[PDB]
């Protein structure tokens, strides 16, 4: 599962490349999700005879 | 003498990548000018007052 993006920051009118001042976006992480299946159990019994 | 000696023309080459929101344009050659001999050019003075 990815997450959102994000905020990019504007630029400052006047700084047209060299450098232009713009926001770092760091590589959204894809975020594992792991599911455990759990077990249960019953039993019964009579005897022939009952 | 006198004689200017080249090796390159002007060429004009640019670029694009890995620029930034730019053009840019480089002119580049290869030149000189030589005193041959050791004379043959004379100038002033002209000088100050």
């Amino acid at each position: 599962v990815e997450p959102d993006a994000g905020k990019a920051t504007w630029v400052a009118a006047s700084t047209y490349g060299t450098d232009t001042t713009t926001g770092e976006e760091v590589k959204g992480a894809l975020k594992e999700i792991h599911f455990s299946t759990y077990k249960l159990a019953a039993k019964s019994f009579i005897t022939d005879e009952t | 003498n006198f004689v200017m000696p080249r090796q390159r023309a002007v060429t004009v080459e640019r670029e694009r990548q890995a620029g930034k929101q730019r053009d840019a344009y480089y002119v580049t050659q290869r030149v000189n000018l030589q005193r041959y001999f050791a004379n043959g050019v004379v100038s002033g003075t002209y000088a100050a007052s």
